[PDB]
């Protein structure tokens, strides 16, 4: 069911009140993305047709590691080999110990690898000091977790002298067979990042250490993946000159909508996204799953729900444990797609502009 | 639609035709000569007609080929496109790269580094590439699964269970081995790695991962044989390397990869010497071998291989200073970009290494044509490397800018040979598509696929073959006078093959001890794509 | 030649190749065709100021607001004058004239400069010459002056150049390649995170790094011809060289070249 002005039912009049409320608008904005990759790939060939900017929820997240690793470059592994290889890891920050991962490794020694079935040893940086996992935790600086990172690298590089909680760390650390570094680029920034992926390169000076950067639970990262082999930059990527304009400050909606610079917006959550709280300032087009509470007709101008991609409806979504885009099936779910309304509003913009 | 395409130097290697003549196609297919009104007839006046283009080796599509257009934003130059196709001009964009593609008058190209893991992002990224047909080339030889069937010893038979499931669900082309072991072997601390040196965890030499996959091959039957690629790559040397991998085979059907980059002689026991001469003369003597070439281009460029254990050792040469390694799972993927200096003693001789093959080949069906995109140097520059083997004068004003060593180490300025249009058409269509096994590509004899370029004569053939005259896929003209005009999607190549039932449980489990996912997230299925079960075509196996 | 503005901007606007070189071969009528706007709908040049022309190398705008993106970028000749304030990316990639600025600026101003003087009279904002995204180097020659303050990452991954600032925010000097930072007054926390090599010079600063080792009170050779290049432009972060300075090696995480100096007490 679809919610236009007053509650207008009908999806395909709403489709035609976005298509008319975007035509109208110079500076439009798709916000969001917190979907499938075919909704994705329609937002962005919507955002082709119509000149506007584009800008996923985990935007501060995924910019914080892609602002890094642009300059800096990147020593990553995956969440498999992990916990299949590592035999040192160290836990920068509070994020990681949320999900099930901290466990995971914790539970079972390493299977594979050269380090594979020896004893285990889990340092922690800024992380709870007691917990119900044992792990060796170190004190963060008072600056804080990215201070602690540069910190760290200077023991490492052999520049500050010894005796020191750092440098008992760096001693532990260059001791290794499979290192890994976990960490979420959100909480430690783009400048702890490019600290913490300049430290890995100073590890590999002696054994081979490597990166667990933390993926974003908005479909940010498939966003990137996707916006790259399509436009040829990342997200946040505007095309009011026919061309893919990449800026990471100018196409960031956050700051254009408090600025003022958009007229209309775009807001695309199948999955459940946090509320951007805008939605009410300036005429927004909400295309969001039945499940969630956005689907009232009060929260923007044209609101139409879709099918939650894993749960009612299949999609190609990112998966957590794999690290990859993966096709999920719908979990025992005709209903409209966020794909078929992108899709469908960018045909009718298409047909207004002929005649 | 009957279409009539007269007047034009037909050239097509495979059945002698060298001289002016019709063409005429029917339902997307060539047809013999009908004495019937043609519905639309083209005229060709000169401009040679070959058949489609195929590439066999260019880095098209992968979770390497994003990483790259996220640490250089700036290596492919993005033009203002007014009234253009979608993200045509979007430079390094998946439309770039098909829009380009097809300007040249190829039709079909074929990614060699598909990963078994992340599958669907790949073939999701292959399926948006517009206009040209495309091929993944599934990639084996550094997972613990294969690896831990060859360390036990579970036979013959049980490797082409994994080898048949792997195919399958990754809906691959054919096989790829990208430095058998070496992934498996850097993750254990290992930077340099020999075909016969043992890989720590599970004991056992990179030709014994390349013999079993060459097992597998065989026994099942794909039409393209194993995709290889060498130990040591761009190390002085790898002409040890590359020669002792090709005795390896034992005979068997392979296809070397780039080995440009592996004729480097060793010269003095600080500098290196051109091989082309040792490695042509042993592709004469092994009639069961195949290669395509990577030729070098000057300017800048990234490398994209999945060759962790070389990209590692050549990361500190990376121009721009960042690199992005990635080792996971199998073999994850390295990202360095390199700029090939155009005055370079180091450049110039890789670039002069490259044709030096090309030039000395008996047979250039099996020495195909690639620049190993991007590695090697842009696909945009086949025209100037046509232009460069068709014409010595103009290869002899390349060698005049460049330093003495060409001469004094590869031997390119000696060799004076200017190569025809019928060996040119052996380079990119005749021999690429034979190699891959489309028989229905390669040519344009009556039975073909109506995949033409028709280029207008020109002695600039870099000209000639940059803007194509007409250039149609499958009976439907896509570019005219060198620009595009139609805008659809085309077909994935999948080899049909079934996956063992009992294979297919078994690795179940194992993927849910080691991953924690099953099937599921490494299958590629129809409905994650624009196209349901309109993406992708079946292939039979030979 | 000069450019009143008519007007409030309705939407970012980018004034590159707006260089009075460009300007002067173009027609008067011609020149007010050219578009500037970012969005689909656009602006033209006519839209925005009210262009009064003449063949010469100095250029005036009259009238500035905080949607002027690029304004001054690649000026190869010549200066460009604006009364009021303007937005991001002042000068990127100057290659050599004069770019003075009544009031603030946006941020990232004074990115990959080469040549010339970018001159501030008001506050800069976040990422002062510091380098974009994906940016191989911020500042890279052109000498960056800003008489107010200016906000977080002050020459971040600075290669080349000097800047002249009145105040600076936290995390100046980070990733810097190499250059010369004079800020005369107040210096923000944790200065130099990631700092390589170059000279950063302070009246007041924050909270130190760890990796920030002093050296002492040293009376360098160096010193002496920056406080005379100072003097001779005009600076008046000039006077803070005249005492005694406390030393501070550059950041240990990466190669230690950088320095700082504080005024000893
Ligand atoms: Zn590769
Ligand atoms: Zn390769």
């Amino acid at each position: 069911a679809a919610w236009v002005k007053g509650g207008a039912a009908d999806v395909d009049a709403a489709v035609e009140a976005a298509a008319d409320l975007l035509a109208a608008s110079r500076v439009p904005v798709l916000a969001g993305l917190s979907a499938e990759v075919s909704a994705l790939r329609a937002a962005y060939r919507l955002a082709e047709t119509l000149g506007a900017s584009l800008d996923p929820v985990s935007g501060p997240s995924v910019y914080a590691e892609l602002g890094a690793l642009s300059a800096g470059g990147a020593m990553s592994t995956t969440r498999a080999e992990t916990i299949g290889r590592a035999d040192v890891i160290l836990i920068v920050g509070n994020r990681p110990w949320d999900g099930e991962l901290i466990a995971e490794i914790a539970a079972a020694a390493p299977s594979r690898g050269r380090a594979a079935g020896a004893e285990r040893a889990l340092l922690s940086l800024g992380g709870p000091q007691n917990g119900a996992i044992r792990h060796v935790a170190y004190a963060a600086d008072a600056g804080g977790l990215t201070i602690s990172l540069g910190h760290l690298r200077a023991f490492a590089k052999g520049h500050l002298a010894g005796e020191a909680a750092f440098a008992d760390l760096a001693k532990r650390l260059f001791a290794a067979q499979y290192g890994v570094i976990v960490y979420d680029p959100e909480e430690v920034g783009e400048l702890g990042a490019e600290m913490l992926q300049g430290l890995i390169r100073d590890l590999n000076e002696s054994t081979r250490f490597f990166a667990l950067t933390l993926a974003d639970p908005f479909q940010g990262r498939a966003a990137v993946q996707l916006s790259a082999w399509t436009t040829g930059q990342a997200p946040r990527v505007g095309f009011g000159r026919h061309q893919p304009e990449h800026d990471s400050w100018r196409f960031d909606s956050a700051r254009q909508i408090a600025a003022g610079e958009a007229d209309a917006a775009l807001w695309l959550a199948s999955l459940p996204a946090p509320r951007p709280a805008w939605l009410g300032s300036l005429p927004t087009i909400a295309i969001v799953g039945e499940g969630s509470q956005e689907a009232a007709g009060e929260t923007a101008e044209v609101v139409i729900t879709v099918g939650v991609p894993g749960q009612s409806v299949g999609g190609a979504l990112w998966n957590d444990r794999r690290g990859v885009i993966a096709y999920a099936e719908a979990s025992d779910p005709e209903t409209e797609t966020a794909a078929g309304v992108l899709t469908r509003i960018r045909d009718r913009l298409i047909e207004k502009g002929v005649s | 639609m009957l279409t009539r395409i007269h007047g034009g130097r037909v050239v097509d290697p495979t059945a002698g035709r060298d001289a002016v003549g019709d063409v005429w196609i029917e339902d997307g297919r060539v047809v013999a000569p009908s004495e019937r009104a043609p519905d639309q007839t083209i005229d060709a006046t000169g401009c040679v007609v070959m058949a489609g283009g195929v590439e066999v080796h260019s880095h098209i599509a992968g979770g390497n080929v994003v990483m790259s257009r996220l640490l250089l934003p700036d290596l492919y130059v993005s033009e203002s496109a007014p009234n253009g196709h979608p993200f045509a001009h979007a430079g390094g964009s998946g439309s770039w790269i098909g829009a380009n593609y097809a300007r040249m008058g190829y039709t079909t190209a074929v990614e060699p580094a598909l990963p078994p893991s992340n599958a669907l992002a790949t073939h999701l990224e292959l399926a948006d590439i517009p206009l040209l047909d495309r091929g993944g080339l599934a990639v084996l030889g550094n997972d613990d699964h294969l690896l831990q069937l060859l360390r036990d010893g579970e036979g013959k038979q049980a490797v082409r269970d994994l080898v048949q499931q792997t195919l399958a669900h990754s809906r691959g082309l054919g096989v790829k081995c990208i430095n058998a072991g070496g992934a498996s072997a850097f993750k254990d601390g290992v930077l340099k790695l020999s075909l016969d040196d043992e890989i720590p965890c599970y004991g056992l030499s990179t030709r014994k991962i390349m013999s079993a996959l060459l097992d597998a091959v065989e026994e099942i039957g794909v039409p393209h044989p194993l995709h290889v690629h060498c130990n040591n790559l761009g190390l002085p040397g790898a002409d040890d390397s590359l020669v002792a991998t090709l005795e390896a085979a034992e005979g068997r059907r392979i296809h070397f990869a780039h080995a440009q980059f592996y004729a480097y002689g060793v010269v003095d026991p600080g500098g290196f010497r051109s091989a082309a001469e040792r490695i042509n003369a042993a592709m004469e003597a092994h009639p069961n071998a195949t290669y395509d070439v990577g030729q070098v281009v000057f300017g800048q460029t990234v490398t994209i291989s999945l060759d962790i254990l070389r990209q590692f050792g050549g990361r500190k040469g990376a121009k721009p200073k960042k690199w992005v390694i990635s080792a996971g799972d199998a073999e994850g993927g390295g990202v360095v970009p390199f700029l090939y200096r155009p005055r370079g003693p180091v450049s110039s001789l890789q670039w002069a290494i490259g044709l030096e093959l090309m030039l000395l080949s008996s047979n250039p069906e099996r020495t195909i044509l690639t620049t190993d995109h991007p590695n090697g140097g842009v696909f945009t520059e086949y025209p100037r490397i046509i232009h460069l083997l068709m014409d010595a004068e103009e290869r002899a004003k390349e060698i005049a800018t460049l330093p003495a060593i060409v001469g004094e180490r590869s031997g390119l300025p000696k060799i004076e040979r200017e190569y025809s249009f019928s060996e040119i058409a052996q380079l990119t269509r005749s021999g690429p598509a034979k190699l891959l096994g489309l028989t229905d590509r390669g040519h344009l004899r009556e039975g073909a696929k109506a995949d033409v370029a028709i280029y207008r004569d020109d002695t600039d053939r870099t000209a000639m073959f940059s803007r194509a005259k007409l250039v149609l896929k499958d009976g439907q003209p896509i570019v005219e006078d060198g620009e595009v005009v139609a805008w659809f999607s085309g077909k994935t190549l999948s080899l049909n093959v079934e996956a063992d039932a009992g294979m297919e449980k078994r690795a179940e489990s194992y993927l849910q001890d080691r991953f924690g996912a099953g099937l599921d997230t490494f299958a590629v299925p129809d409905a994650a794509f624009p196209e349901n079960t309109g993406t992708f075509e079946d292939v039979a196996c030979r | 030649s000069t450019l009143r503005l008519r007007g409030d901007l309705p939407e970012r606007v980018d004034l590159l190749n707006i260089t009075p070189l460009a300007l002067s071969g173009l027609s008067e009528t011609e020149a007010g065709k050219l578009a500037i706007g970012t969005s689909r709908r656009g602006l033209t040049l006519g839209d925005v100021f009210e262009i009064r022309l003449d063949g010469s190398d100095s250029l005036v705008i009259e009238g500035g607001s905080a949607r002027l993106d690029r304004v001054g970028a690649a000026l190869s000749q010549g200066s460009i004058r604006v009364e009021g304030d303007v937005g991001q990316r002042l000068g990127e990639g100057m290659a050599a004239g004069t770019l003075t600025v009544t009031g603030s600026a946006g941020p990232y101003a004074g990115t990959g400069a080469t040549g010339g003087t970018i001159t501030i009279e008001g506050d800069a904002g976040d990422h002062a010459g510091g380098a974009v995204y994906a940016a191989k180097a911020g500042l890279d020659g052109a000498t960056l002056v800003i008489k107010g303050a200016a906000g977080d990452h002050l020459g971040d991954r600075m290669r080349r150049g000097m800047i002249l600032a009145g105040s600076a925010g936290a995390f100046a000097a980070s990733r810097m390649i190499a250059g010369t930072i004079v800020v005369s007054g107040a210096l923000g926390d944790h200065p130099g995170y990631g700092m390589r090599r170059g000279t950063l010079i302070a009246g007041s600063h924050g909270t130190l790094l760890p990796t920030f080792v002093e050296t002492g009170t040293p009376d360098l050779v160096f010193v002496r011809l920056l406080a005379q290049s100072l003097k001779h432009l005009g600076a008046a972060q000039a006077n803070l060289l005249s005492g005694t300075l406390r030393r501070y090696s550059g950041d240990l995480a990466t190669l230690g070249k950088g320095e700082l100096f504080v005024p000893a007490h």
